[PDB]
DNA sequence: TCGCCCCCCTTCGGTGCTTTGCACCGAAGGGGGGC
């Protein structure tokens, strides 16, 4: 049926008109695949027949469903939705099974073909036109247009979703004491009654969704565990994802690969340890989604390592609000980091994984405080909470970084907790220049014009040094010169540069970098015992730094 | 009421800005509060046709322990129509700033009487959000002038004037300025005596409808050099390389006479004497530095910036000015709060203090250029802050080259 | 040959800097998943 609610009105972007496309052509079992539902959703009142004035077209087609015996229907809308306006979408988010308490009693309902039983807005309908083929020489096609929400319309996920939520509310408000989960047209409904009250309430609950002209087919109406949900299996103690079943091929290509590591991502929401640093650096630099990439070793080594993980079963647990979050991280390697989230040991609520890089040059104290960010803003989506953490970091380790490092950071209330490899800071610089330790005065010059550059360094004891460079940057020469006085030097150096960039840069105590001239830097850094680095204006005549540059040319 | 009518700026939009993850405790109180609001016709519920949005939130003090919700306009408010255009701005009263106590009063429940042109509500939207989205969005837009939206005060400033001259004339040398929602009100009594006035002029407002901030303890701190008798190679050099940046700011200061005993690739730990030709140009340029600049007046007309620098200890230097090196003010913001780790928390703080000083001394906020990483101040600002008002602000990463202001 | 939402990984192009490349950031390409 159609719903007797009032419709949401829509326009059309300012200066624009409907779209006038002509129609394509389409195979037997989708012409009377839809001439079925045609005169069938007309018999319905879901569409009209029109005719020539009204301008406008829209080429149709179908698509399987899930159901597979039966048939979805889909138009072509990609240029009227171009041309209808905006909508703020209410969908904010994807719920999740961890957030989810444990109920004596669950049901999950749909309602049958949704939109198609929420009423379009009078005034737009005439944009909706379409023409119906029939293997396309045999006839010209007849015109209809959409009285409800048609799929494949920019504006009906929308409209559908805010229906659906003026029509629950009163339901809603009368059983307070009843949990229902509204995705789209799926519903979850959860109660602590006994099963006897709980089915009274639920075929209440249908019938108020059927005098609003919402269907809830028995064919979509689980009544027993476990339930199927959002692509998981919900049982009375724990839940699992739905199989995941990874392509296995003896050639890759990017597409393929592409897929591989979208299905490890949805694997590690539940699976701990998950990786996908080494697999998705192939599709670096790649140029075409047919391109037959040979997986590296390395990529091999990870793929296997994942494969291992997932042949094990795995299950989360539901959410008991009488007891903490906690949030548990371990460092992988090469910036990966993965998580748990759990209430009692060895019970997770769900696990994830962080893996990104932001910025050129970064250490593990920083990755893991956006690890902590990461998991922090999931716990408040899910739970409306953060969690306490568990962190693989001494505290002398976060107290210094947080005393030496001049951006304001911080992290919530943590434990410490020994499941090496353990964040440390790699290398710390000396606050104040050391006694005994040679003195160099580095300099790099480039010219803009050129590409060629020089860098070099004089020295306190006595040792200069120019190197020329080929196809270099002002900032490269700085680095480079910097690279050098920490190649020639002993285990303890004072360091004078001229470049806020480079001083800038080390400052920060970065353990790994983008470029390869930042990580030769970073690995000598490490080697050190001690190292001073100060700063001076250039061109300035400030001695040493004077004589260097005089040098530098 | 008759509505004023009012306009976006030529050419611009409404705010399209997406609702953050909230705590359960701040969506309960969300939805308390505006189901109250759509009762009294404050504000109604909206669907999807509506193609704009700003994001909500909720601070709650322990100077009060009752939640405020609080509704980001800074995007609406940056596409509203000018008031000073329109002859209905707020002149601030250069009185304030001199007063003994100044005590900040939230009036914003009086914009709540008068409504907002209907064709203007739409650009009001906002959605409250949902713990793991167990529903959509729910979507409200005002009716009446909201509270945060930098158009209330100027269409309710006729009234307001009307409400407050009685206090005005029975209590002429109190200096009252409206800055949005927020109404600063100072004089020169006991603190007593001050919260005297206050509560009169709290119950004259509940007729129709926090801290006790003192602006002369607000010290200016200025570059300072360091003090001693024995001076290292880096010891100059980084006081050459410190006044050789003041020299963009104060006039006159040189380096010559220092730079020279540094001549030579001399050791950073060599001790230098100081000539007589060098302690003259520092003893010099120390003062140069004592008292502050000559020729730096406030523009009305510009925008005001601040930069923060985090120097440890719990201690945050300072800068407000418009054009760069041209300072109007430079200070120290100190903490203890007793927990004594919160970076984070202190900076919000500071910014508070700091944004609630330009309103004092000039009339308006400043945006504020903040010494840490955009994502690290999205996951916990909200939680400590505590003005009705929220400043605009970006995220720099200045390594500190120089630190001249510790 | 269709729609809306979240997530991750990579690429690209706009912006500001007392710059001449560089780092940051948002958007868009690809993939996963939901309905
Ligand atoms: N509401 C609703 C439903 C539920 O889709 P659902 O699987 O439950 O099927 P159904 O309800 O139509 O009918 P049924 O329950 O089987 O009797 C949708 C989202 F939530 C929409 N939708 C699903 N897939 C697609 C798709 O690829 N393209 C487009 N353009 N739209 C889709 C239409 C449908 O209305």
């Amino acid at each position: 049926p159609i719903s007797p609610i009032e419709t949401v009105p829509v326009k059309l972007k300012p200066g624009m008109d409907g779209p006038k496309v002509k129609q394509w052509p389409l195979t037997e079992e989708k012409i009377k695949a839809l001439v079925e539902i045609c005169t069938e959703m007309e018999k319905e009142g879901k569409i009209s027949k029109i005719g020539p004035e009204n301008p406008y077209n829209t080429p149709v087609f179908a698509i399987k469903k899930k159901d597979s015996t039966k048939w979805r229907k889909v138009v072509d809308f990609r240029e009227l939705n171009k041309r209808t306006q905006d909508f703020w979408e209410v969908q904010l988010g994807i719920p999740h099974p961890a957030g989810l308490k444990q109920k004596k009693s669950v049901t999950v309902l749909d309602v049958g073909d949704a939109f198609y039983s929420v009423p379009l807005d009078k005034d737009f309908r005439k944009y909706t036109a379409f023409t119906i083929p029939s293997i396309n020489n045999e006839t010209p096609g007849i015109r209809y247009q959409y009285n409800v929400l048609p799929m494949g319309w920019k504006g009906s996920p929308a409209i559908f979703q805010s229906s659906m939520t003026k029509i629950l509310e009163p339901f809603r408000k009368q059983n307070p004491d009843i949990v229902i989960y509204q995705y789209m047209d799926d519903l979850y409904v959860g109660s602590d009654l006994e099963i006897g009250q709980h089915r009274t309430k639920i075929e209440e609950l249908r019938q108020h969704l059927l005098r609003w002209g919402f269907t809830t087919p028995d064919k979509k109406h689980q009544k027993e565990p476990p339930f199927l949900w959002m692509g998981y299996e919900l049982h009375p103690d724990k839940w699992t994802v739905q199989p995941i079943v990874l392509p296995e091929k003896d050639s890759w290509t990017v597409n393929d690969i592409q897929k591989l590591v979208g299905k490890l991502n949805w694997a590690s929401q539940i699976y701990a340890g998950i990786k996908v640093r080494q697999l998705s650096k192939l599709l670096r630099g790649t140029k075409a989604l047919t391109e037959v990439v040979p997986l590296t070793e390395e990529a091999e080594l990870e793929l296997a390592e994942n494969r291992e993980i997932l042949k094990e079963p795995v299950h989360g647990v539901y959410y008991d609000p009488s007891k903490d979050l906690i949030a548990e991280i371990q460092k992988q390697g090469q910036g990966q980091w993965t998580y748990q989230i759990y209430q009692e040991p060895f019970k997770n609520l769900k696990t994830g994984k962080y893996a990104r890089m932001k910025g050129a040059h970064t250490n593990d104290v920083k990755q893991l405080t956006e690890a902590v960010q990461k998991i922090a803003t999931e716990s408040i989506v899910i739970w409306g909470k953060t969690p306490k953490f568990k962190l693989p970091i001494q505290k002398e380790t976060w107290e210094a970084w947080w005393t030496e490092y001049w951006q304001a950071t911080w992290i919530p209330e943590w434990e410490f907790v020994n499941t090496p490899p353990l964040v440390k800071l790699w290398y710390q610089l000396e606050k104040e220049p050391i006694i005994g330790a040679e003195t160099f005065y580095v300099d790099g010059a480039a010219n803009r014009e050129t590409k060629l550059g020089k860098a070099g360094y004089v020295t306190d004891r006595g040792r200069q040094k120019v190197v020329p460079l080929t196809d270099t940057t002002n900032q490269k020469t700085e680095l480079q010169a910097i690279h050098l006085a920490l190649q020639d030097s002993g285990l303890e150096v004072n360091i004078v540069t001229d470049s806020q960039y480079a001083l800038g840069i080390i400052q920060a105590q970065p353990d790994k970098s983008e470029s390869e001239l930042v990580s030769q830097i970073i690995e000598q850094l490490i080697k050190k015992e001690k190292v001073y680095l100060a700063w001076v204006p250039a061109h300035k005549g400030i001695g040493g730094n004077e004589q260097v540059d005089k040098l530098v040319s | 009421i008759e509505t004023v009518p009012v306009k976006l700026k030529p050419g611009m939009d409404g705010p399209k800005v997406k609702q953050w993850p909230l705590t359960e405790e701040k969506i309960k109180a969300l939805v308390e509060i505006c189901t109250e609001m759509e009762k009294e016709g404050k504000i109604s519920k909206i669907g999807p046709e509506n193609p704009y949005n700003t994001p909500v939130f909720a601070i709650k003090k322990k100077d009060s322990t009752k939640w405020r919700k609080l509704v980001d306009f800074r995007e609406l408010n940056k596409r509203t129509q000018d008031f000073w255009e329109v002859q209905l701005g707020i002149p601030h009263p250069a009185g304030l700033k001199q007063k003994k106590s100044v005590t900040v009063l939230d009036v914003g429940d009086a914009y709540f009487s008068v409504p907002l042109d209907k064709d203007f509500r739409k650009y009001t939207a906002f959605t409250i959000p949902s713990i793991n989205n167990e529903t959509p969005g729910i979507r409200y837009q005002y009716n009446v002038l909201p509270q945060g939206w930098k158009g209330s005060p100027a269409i309710f400033q006729s009234s307001m004037t009307k409400i407050l001259e009685p206090f005005r004339k029975q209590n002429p040398d109190i200096v009252i300025y409206q800055y949005m929602d927020d109404l600063y009100v100072g004089s020169d009594l006991e603190i007593g005596q001050h919260r005297t006035k206050i509560e009169e002029l709290r119950q004259h407002l509940l007729r129709w409808g926090g801290y006790e901030l003192h602006p002369d303890k607000w010290t200016v701190q200025p570059i300072v050099l360091p003090e001693k008798d024995s001076w290292t190679v880096n010891d100059i050099q980084k006081l050459v390389g410190k006044l050789n940046w003041a020299s963009q700011i104060y006039a006159g200061i040189k380096v010559r006479q220092l730079s020279k005993l540094l001549r030579g690739t001399k050791a950073l730990t060599e001790v230098v004497p100081l000539t007589e030709e060098a302690e003259l140009e520092l003893a010099e340029n120390r003062e140069i530095l004592k008292e502050p600049v000559h020729g730096v007046y406030y523009d009305p007309s510009k925008d005001l910036i601040a930069e923060i620098q985090k120097q440890g200890q719990g201690q945050w230097t300072y800068q407000i000015y418009q054009e760069p090196f041209k300072n109007l003010k430079t200070g120290k913001y100190a903490r203890m709060k007793g927990a004594h780790t919160n970076d984070v928390k202190q900076l919000t703080e500071a910014v508070q203090k700091i944004a609630t000083e330009s309103i004092v001394i000039w009339g308006k906020t400043p945006k504020f250029k903040l010494p840490i990483q955009k994502e690290t101040w999205e996951a916990w600002w909200t939680e400590y802050w505590q003005a009705t008002w929220i400043p605009e602000w970006e995220f720099v990463n200045t390594p500190p080259l120089v630190k001249l202001w510790y």
